[PDB]
């Protein structure tokens, strides 16, 4: 994690219901085999950035958020959470959405989700990604999906392979990385469309442009918002 | 049936130009609203707010090393040529010399102006008017739902209506009806044959028949042993590819676009083959996310390539179908994530949908991929959306031996205009 002398600046979807900064992963109340991951990890203190993510993620029910921090801050950490703490691993099928920029980063996110849901039982990973293996007639029965955008949307239009009506939590990563690259930003906010209300939406961005931000808008609903200098 | 992953060709898209403002309504009804001039460097881009002509070099603005992809660039210098009713189709006859537009009047019903493009290039003439109309003769019926020029022979243009019936006009300096059916043939669809000898029709039994441009029936191609009865379908749209080598769409004749149309391919067997008809099928490939118009495919074939490029009304994506090293066969092509023609999401969050489509090869632009790396020419697919705005993609392809489709444009002389 990269230090961070500045501090962060939160934005509350309800600005008369405060509720922030966790100095700890044990007063979030987390699955017990969740927070053995958290451990495992060499995980010790929430980083800046998840002292008030993981509130307002981890809320009762879940919140929104949009959130704005440089890398080694912990945004993947914080979302990896968000995720892993909704999916119900007896349920065979996704439950739990991660869009990512690139190819290389679906595999890159794949491992840090992997290593730390370690202690779910029968949790599994499918990576809609550029020459995946699945034919069709076939279904997923993979609890978190991991992948890049148009193959995501075609896993749930097209292929059938994913109902996204079943999905609690939908991240985006990366979100400037994405609209500056050709396609992502319309098929994402295609994918959106077909996820429930209910659905948890979390966006996370480096940089945070006009472009970016309009781009937010359309995409998480009701949105807490966290920018960080 | 068949599907391909396809590293080897990329639509790589230009910045998106605004050119109509955003319809308050969806335009539901079947429509094609592009021309282009591959021999002068032209684009014809019309609705029911008047008649657009860009240099198509205007048109295509590569995306540097910081710009959103998404933004739009307003708008883009051209002319405007005002129109008193809205153009439901627009078309060239193959000398490059004919924009045909068809509008519909309360007044007329629906009428076909033909312009002399060396008008549009006239400084001399500030109003462009057209030199000749055609008063089809019908209202909601007279609609020209599909309308095209023979491809060899710039005077015939073979038009075909709403109501099921068809006309085929010569158009020199004036109009000529050489063959007329009426609607009892129930024409759905129209294509010439590709040296422009015969003309093949799709109905709505279902079936495709061939004539002689007076009309008279010299092949009728059956309708699809599958589709078994109850559920009957009509050519919606036909490509003749090939003299035995046909893409043919098909659709409900119950008009429920809540139904997915079929793109299929079909091998006719020849004079010496008592072979069945091979139809092989490449079921709804531009997937429908729409049902609220009427379906069209456009569909046209990159011979040079020996691929056809294939969009819909109701889908926001382009498809590929490429004819097999076999020869014989096809297949769909199965494209990269960042390497697509879609159609964007109206900033309202809607689909945009397709209004024309059009390839221009007259471009010379080299493409910038990076800044060390530049890649020649490539043809330009382009769209028009039922947002207004244009939607131009190069085609990379890589696939080994294939050869450079860019020919170089010229410059309309206005010898020989013809005045009204
Ligand atoms: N709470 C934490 N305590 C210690 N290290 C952490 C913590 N959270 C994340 N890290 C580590 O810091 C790095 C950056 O965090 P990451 O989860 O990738 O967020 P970001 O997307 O901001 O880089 C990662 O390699 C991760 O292992």
């Amino acid at each position: 994690l990269v230090d961070n002398t500045n501090q962060v600046e939160v934005l509350q979807r309800d600005p008369n219901s405060p509720l922030y900064s966790v100095k700890s992963f044990e007063e979030l109340r987390l699955k017990p085999q969740l927070l053995q991951g958290v451990y495992a990890m060499g995980f010790n203190r929430p980083s800046k950035i998840q002292e008030n993510a993981l509130p307002l993620m981890l809320a009762e029910p879940p919140q929104n958020l949009i959130a704005q921090s440089q890398s080694g801050t912990g945004k993947t950490a914080a979302f990896v959470l968000a995720m892993l703490s909704q999916v119900e691993p007896a349920n065979k099928y996704p439950q739990c959405l991660c869009l990512s920029p690139t190819y290389e980063l679906a595999l890159q996110t794949g491992k840090v989700i992997e290593q730390m849901g370690k202690f779910y039982p029968e949790l599994k990973l499918a990576y809609a990604v550029r020459g995946n293996k699945l034919e069709r007639g076939q279904k997923i029965s993979e609890q978190i999906v991991i992948g890049t955008p148009g193959t995501v949307l075609d896993w749930c239009s097209k292929l059938k392979f994913i109902d996204p009506k079943k999905i609690k939590v939908f991240v985006l990563d990366e979100a400037d990385v994405m609209i500056a690259t050709q396609g992502h930003q319309d098929q994402s906010i295609r994918i959106q469309r077909m996820l429930p209300r209910n659905c948890q939406m979390l966006l996370f961005s480096a940089t945070f442009e006009d472009s970016v931000w309009k781009f937010a808008q359309k995409v998480v609903p009701d949105p807490n918002v966290i920018k960080l200098k | 049936i068949p599907e391909r992953e396809m590293k080897d060709f990329q639509f790589r898209a230009l910045k998106k130009v605004r050119i109509f403002d955003s319809p308050e309504e969806l335009p539901k009804e079947r429509s094609s609203l592009l021309a282009v001039s591959n021999k002068y460097g032209l684009v014809f881009a019309g609705g029911a707010s008047g008649l657009q002509i860009f240099p198509t070099k205007n048109l295509l603005i590569q995306n540097k090393p910081g710009d959103d992809p998404n933004k739009i660039v307003d708008k883009v210098q051209g002319l405007l040529v005002p129109m008193k009713f809205p153009i439901h189709h627009l078309a060239l006859s193959c000398d490059n010399l004919t924009l045909s537009a068809c509008m519909m009047s309360s007044e007329y019903g629906s009428i076909i102006a033909f312009f002399d493009v060396r008008t549009f290039s006239n400084e001399a003439k500030q109003q462009k008017r057209p030199f000749a109309y055609h008063k089809l003769l019908k209202d909601a019926g007279g609609m020209v739902i599909d309308m095209k020029w023979n491809p060899t022979v710039p005077s015939m243009v073979a038009v075909c209506l709403a109501d099921g019936s068809i006309a085929v006009l010569q158009v020199t300096e004036t109009v000529k009806v050489c063959a007329t059916l009426p609607s009892t043939v129930a024409v759905t669809s129209v294509c010439w044959s590709p040296k422009g000898k015969q003309l093949a029709v799709g109905k709505q039994n279902g079936t495709v028949v061939q004539y002689l441009p007076t009309l008279q029936e010299k092949k009728v191609i059956p309708c699809p042993p599958f589709y078994e009865s109850d559920h009957p379908v009509r050519v919606l749209d036909v490509l003749w590819i090939g003299t035995y080598v046909f893409a043919i769409v098909y659709a409900a004749a119950d008009g429920t676009l809540e139904t997915s149309p079929d793109v299929v391919m079909a091998l006719l067997p020849k004079k010496e083959e008592k072979h069945p008809e091979i139809f092989v099928n490449f079921m709804e490939p531009c997937y429908g996310s729409c049902t609220e118009r009427q379906h069209h495919y456009y569909l046209s074939y990159i011979e040079e390539w020996d691929l056809v490029l294939a969009a819909s009304a109701a889908s926001t994506e382009v498809s590929i179908l490429a004819r097999q090293s076999d020869q014989i066969n096809w297949e769909s092509w199965l494209l990269e994530d960042s390497s697509r023609a879609e159609l964007p999401v109206t900033d309202k969050s809607d689909d945009s949908l397709p209004m024309g489509v059009v390839v221009d090869y007259t471009n010379q632009v080299e493409i910038t991929i990076s800044d060390e790396k530049t890649l020649p020419p490539a043809p330009v697919l382009m769209l028009l959306s039922t947002d207004g705005v244009l939607c131009p993609f190069y085609m990379i392809n890589q696939n080994p031996g294939v050869k450079s489709l860019i020919k170089t444009p010229e410059r309309l002389s206005l010898e020989g205009e013809r005045q009204p």
